[PDB]
């Protein structure tokens, strides 16, 4: 079982970046396209990106809701039909970089289609960087499977980290970044922050 | 306002034979900076040993700068880092650890022999460069040992140990009200354009690749600051352009700035690495579109500075900085490689043209004209 | 299907020792390092920094007890 | 063979200790799916701790076995960041230069430019080699004239500094290394630097030996790289030229086709990512509005049958007529004609609905097809710019199937005819071989066969029913397993245009 506790990254953000938190604005989670701020137009063919876009070192620490349909979640699932998830897209342990999918990222925290496993599970780190409520899951999931529910995911934004360690959590093997043969990642973290479910 | 103009061949202008000063060091060529590293200085020997089989000395006077010193280098540097940099040896690192993190030397600024020496001397040859186009003995000064802008005052990135454009620039700014710079290199001049973003005496031009590229700075807004506000123009471009489209998208811009900002002296960074095949470049230009610009801004008649950088791989940037040597003489060229030392390496046709690449422009007309429009909408400004 | 197999696993497992389905292609002339950790290699490189060419380093296989750079 | 035999010891010994027949039968079983490169060495050793990990030695052999800001970029440095004082700075340095603001931050080579890059470097770590070889002999030979005529008191106590009166210390140590071996050369520059009079001259022979020898091999590398360059700079010149040529390797898979419908489906009509529009019916669209394209298709088609290796003569003579009876009774092109409320009378839009045959053998035509017709808007502006063209690159691509011209020629005889306006006709042949493979492998099977039966009794029907599709979808999934995907293929006489939609 590998755990890893990582509070000292937003003790770190807390003290270096007192600015309060803001909204950025809703987002639309895309299967083969890069993400955007808006819902005009979605459609790009010319003769897989990473979905999350660049946000910048003045956004940091700042909430991004992403909105994420049903769809695509059953076909990330079972692994069909999925350029990210056969690509296995996912860098980081409950503080991921830009570069991650966010279906994967979700997966990776403990989320789980259905009803709540019976078992005797621990208690959920979903949230991790919330430290508020690690388990901020609100909303009731629908019983009977099949039953689109749309997901309200917030997304904080964390500075860079300094190592992703590879791990087999839920059954996925994430890909490992920021040892000494590779490099300094550039681009941002982020982890959940907020989930809610809707119907 | 952006049109499509097809290229055309190039042809130099009689109406002038300027004198031509190319500063030159035979000891340059002997620094390396590592194994593996894409920055070699030996393409200047290259460049220098085509130039010299080739039957240009004749009329050119070539002379040997001498390094520049420590006070010298403290026009614009600071005391500390000029300091650490003379200090830091490759065997004494570990003690310098400190400095190294400080002043960010050692992932792309490797410390290597004569690190100093290479440093002093590209200064010098700017300095000198400077000095005779400042007291009328030349009116061009071809410092291909110089081209260094990405260092700052207090960094060095970039494999850009010491800033020698501004070094010159303030030679120039001893005596002349106001001058210009200009950028042909792929990336971005952060230096240069940083270190006179506040006074209207220069202004900082560069055609640089934007968005996920090494310098990552100098969009279109960089207007300036205080009373250096509309004094730094900026023409980001993207993967994949061509010669018609860099002679399109540079030549207005410049008749335009020197309409308006009217400068008295000229420098021009000729960076080799934004031509085809190029290592880290990711242009498609060609000789003739390279010296296209040279040609252009010598064709207006003002006492102007040409100095050399970038350039990754030997045989397109020696061969695109012998054509502009050339053409800076108002001499076209034989285009046929004479044997010399380096004959093996000057691909399996040798011969001096160098087809660019068929690779996917990517530059949109509509694209170019909004940023032309913008660069001219705050331009017109003063 | 037990000795054959035992021979087969111990020249597999000893191979990659001593030093050596979409494969994915390499990443040269990219200075992003944004969504390209996927591609082969691209580990070394970064905005940060300026030098490229890492990725088309050339490798080295002994054979007869020599390097050679392939 | 040294390194075996413990091997074979040790899995004898992790038998023994499992003991059981049919334990020691799933451990092979495991084994060997490792050996097909299907487990990773993770998965491995979490399922041999299953079984090894009672006994801790044989697991743990095992596991040592196996592994203020103003402007968009531009930051305001404090009062306090203000002062980093240069003395050699005077007052127009002081007042024309800035000391308060900081900017702060905020395309797949081809393979043979690689080669060449590689290449390149090689050639420039040689000449780096060779030219600090040639100053450590210079200096090395100074050394030696200088130390000839000093007697022999001075030389018995005579004492190297580190340096040897050189621009740089450290030019010399690694020439002299490479020359040694590196557990040598520090012991042979102490030595240089403590006993110069009986070391200078016998290294510096060694050196004089050294770069003979690397001139030499040098100059026997420069064949070959001679050769590399010749054979591959041509060819890295076409950036598109050969990243669209990997790319119609790729492409024509079973798989990707369906993936293509697949994701334009689930990305815009399934997800509704608007959520304001209805889904459209149909995915994608085409055109066939020439069609002179279909007779020197066919006669390529017909060249391919009689140039191919593996196909029997009554085989080629079905061959011959089955794609003259495909195109007659999809485009209406010239049970006998046959082998040669919802009620609509006089129908124009007709369905085919069928399995992932015929909708590979449909996308095969379609994607030659395009690449035909994108030359059409430029064959006239292509004939007037080459004298500053259809009959000759049908000729040229008659030439390569029947093997008359070989394959090189194709890719450069349309380079100076289009240069950037074609790079799409340069693999023909494998897509036209694919498209009669196809074709063939429809005729063979009896399900294909099946299906283009009730595809043939629908289209024989000029009048259609609401009842009558449904019918047909159940008859054709009647021998069609469920598990399959299904398609389905709408083509409009009217615009003579053929349109599909994913299931
Ligand atoms: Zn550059």
């Amino acid at each position: 079982l590998p755990n890893v506790s990582s509070q000292s990254v937003l003790a770190f953000t807390e003290k270096h970046y007192p600015n309060k938190l803001k909204n950025l604005g809703t987002l639309y989670y895309n299967r083969f396209k890069e993400g955007s701020f808006d819902e005009d137009s979605t459609s790009y063919s010319d003769r897989p990106p990473p979905f999350l876009p660049a946000i910048g070192i003045q956004n940091i620490n700042n909430i991004a809701t992403l909105k994420i349909t049903y769809e695509d979640i059953q076909a990330s699932f079972n692994n069909i039909e999925s350029p990210r998830k056969r690509n296995n897209e996912i860098w980081g342990c409950d503080i991921y970089s830009d570069d991650s999918d966010p279906i994967l990222v979700l997966r990776h925290c403990g989320f789980k289609i259905g009803a709540p496993s019976g078992g005797s599970f621990h208690k959920l780190r979903r949230t991790p960087v919330n430290v508020t409520n690690q388990d901020n899951v609100t909303g009731n999931l629908p019983l009977l499977e099949g039953t689109p529910f749309d997901l309200e995911v917030e997304l904080l934004f964390l500075p860079t980290l300094q190592k992703y360690p590879s791990v087999k959590r839920f059954d996925i093997t994430s890909r490992e970044w920021g040892s000494e043969a590779t490099v300094i990642h550039d681009g941002l973290s982020y982890g959940i922050y907020s989930i809610v479910i809707k119907q | 306002v952006y049109e499509a103009t097809p290229f055309d061949p190039i042809t130099v202008k009689p109406s002038d034979k300027r004198r031509v000063a190319y500063f030159y060091d035979a000891d340059v060529g002997n620094y390396a900076y590592g194994a593996g590293h894409p920055m070699k200085p030996h393409r200047i020997r290259m460049a220098h040993s085509l130039i010299m089989n080739y039957g240009l000395y004749k009329k050119m006077e070539i002379y040997r700068a001498k390094p520049a010193t420590k006070q010298e280098m403290c026009q614009f540097h600071t005391d500390e880092y000029i300091d650490f940099l003379s200090r830091v040896t490759p065997d004494n690192l570990e003690m310098f650890k400190r400095e190294s993190v400080k002043f960010n030397v050692g992932d792309d600024c490797p410390v290597f022999d004569g690190l100093y020496e290479y440093c002093s001397i590209s200064g010098g040859g700017s300095m000198e460069g400077a000095a005779r186009l400042n007291r009328g003995k030349c009116d061009v000064a071809v410092n291909y040992a110089g081209g260094l802008h990405h260092a700052k005052k207090s960094e060095a990135s970039g494999f850009c140990y010491l800033n020698d454009i501004v070094l010159g620039i303030i030679e120039l700014l001893r005596y002349h009200p106001r001058v210009l710079y200009i950028d042909i290199d792929v990336h971005h001049g952060d230096g240069v354009e940083e270190a006179f973003y506040t006074t209207d005496r220069v202004m900082t031009c560069s055609f640089h690749k934007y968005g996920e590229f090494f310098p990552g700075t100098g969009e279109l807004r960089d207007i300036g600051v205080g009373a250096g506000k509309n004094y730094a123009v900026n023409v980001p471009l993207r993967d994949g352009i061509d010669d018609a489209t860099y002679r399109s998208v540079f030549e207005p811009v410049i008749k335009k700035i020197m309409e308006w900002y009217q400068p008295s002296a000229v420098v021009l960074q000729c960076g080799g690495d934004s031509l085809s095949g190029d290592r880290l470049g990711c242009f498609n230009l060609s000789m003739e579109g390279h010296a296209n610009c040279v040609n252009y801004v010598k064709s207006f008649g003002i006492p102007m500075m040409v100095v050399g950088g970038g350039g990754y791989t030997m045989r397109n940037v020696a061969r695109t900085w012998c054509f502009e040597t050339g053409l800076l003489n108002n001499v076209v060229l034989d285009k046929d490689l004479p044997y010399n030392e380096y004959y093996e390496y000057y691909g399996p046709d040798y011969k001096l043209s160098v087809r660019p690449s068929n690779m996917f422009n990517v530059n949109t007309p509509e694209y170019l004209d909004k940023v032309m429009t913008n660069i001219f909408a705050n331009l017109e400004n003063t | 299907n037990e000795s054959n197999i035992i021979s087969t696993f111990t020249r597999r497992i000893i191979k990659e020792k001593s030093g050596n389905k979409l494969i994915y292609p390499e990443a040269t002339g990219i200075s992003s390092n944004r969504g390209n950790k996927l591609l082969q290699r691209s580990e070394v490189v970064t905005r940060r920094d300026l030098n490229n060419s890492k990725p088309m380093i050339e490798q080295t296989v002994f054979y007869n007890g020599s390097e050679h750079r392939l | 063979n040294i390194s075996l035999n413990e091997e074979v010891t040790f899995f004898e010994k992790a038998k023994r200790y499992i003991g059981n027949k049919h334990l020691y039968t799933e451990f092979l079983k495991i084994l060997n799916l490792y050996s097909q490169d299907i487990l990773d060495l993770d998965d491995l050793v979490e399922k041999v701790d299953f079984y090894l990990g009672s006994n801790k030695e044989l697991f743990t052999w095992f596991k040592n076995f196996v592994g203020e800001a103003f402007g968009p970029s531009y930051k305001r440095l404090p009062k306090s960041d203000t002062f980093m004082p240069c003395s050699g700075r005077d007052d127009m340095c002081w007042e024309v230069l800035n000391d308060e603001w900081v900017g702060h931050p905020v395309h797949r080579k081809n393979q043979y430019e690689e080669t060449l890059f590689k290449i390149e470097e090689e050639r420039h770590e040689y000449d780096f080699y060779i030219e600090s070889n040639l100053r450590t002999i210079q200096c090395l030979e100074t050394i030696v004239n200088k130390i000839e005529n000093m007697t022999e008191n001075e030389k018995a106590n005579f004492k190297l500094p580190p340096g040897l009166g050189h621009t740089s210390m450290t030019i010399y140590k690694k020439v002299i290394r490479k020359v040694y071996d590196k557990e040598r050369g520090f012991e042979i520059i102490d030595a240089l630097h403590e006993h110069p009079a009986v070391t200078a001259p016998v290294v510096l022979k060694r050196l004089k030996q050294k770069d003979e020898e690397w001139r030499r091999a040098q100059r026997e590398w420069n064949k070959v790289w001679r050769e590399l360059e010749q054979k591959v700079f041509f060819k890295s010149l076409d950036h598109l030229g050969l990243t669209f040529k990997q790319a119609d390797k790729k492409l024509l898979t079973t798989k990707q086709l369906i993936s293509e419908i697949s994701s334009i489906k689930v990305d815009q009509t399934n997800k509704k990512i608007h959520w304001l529009t209805p889904k459209p019916k149909s995915q994608l669209d085409f055109d066939f509005p020439d069609k002179n394209i279909f007779y020197d298709i066919l006669c390529l088609a017909d060249t391919f049958i009689t140039h191919t290796t593996a196909y029997s003569n009554p085989d080629k003579e079905r061959l011959k007529d089955l794609l003259k009876y495909f195109i007659s009774l999809f485009f209406s092109i010239s049970l006998l004609d046959i082998l040669h409320q919802g009620i609509i009378q006089n129908r124009s839009i007709f369905n085919l609905f069928a399995n992932t045959n015929i909708y590979i053998f449909f996308r095969h035509w379609t994607t030659i097809y395009e690449r035909l017709l994108e030359i059409k808007q430029m064959n006239e502006r292509v004939t007037k710019e080459i004298n500053t063209a259809y009959k000759q690159v049908l000729r040229l691509s008659r030439r390569l199937i029947n093997g008359d011209l070989e394959h090189q020629w194709f890719e450069e005889s349309l380079r100076q005819a289009y240069n950037n306006k074609a790079f799409k006709l340069y693999t023909i042949d494998k897509v036209t071989q694919s498209l009669v493979k196809h074709a063939h492998t429809l005729m063979t099977d009896a399900k294909t066969a099946e299906i283009m039966a009730l595809f043939v009794k629908d289209r024989n029907a000029s009048t259609t029913s609401a009842k009558d599709q449904i019918i047909y979808r159940l008859q054709v999934r009647s021998h069609m397993s469920n598990t399959e995907n299904m398609f389905r293929i709408e083509f409009d006489k009217r615009t003579l245009h053929v349109s599909i939609q994913y299931i």
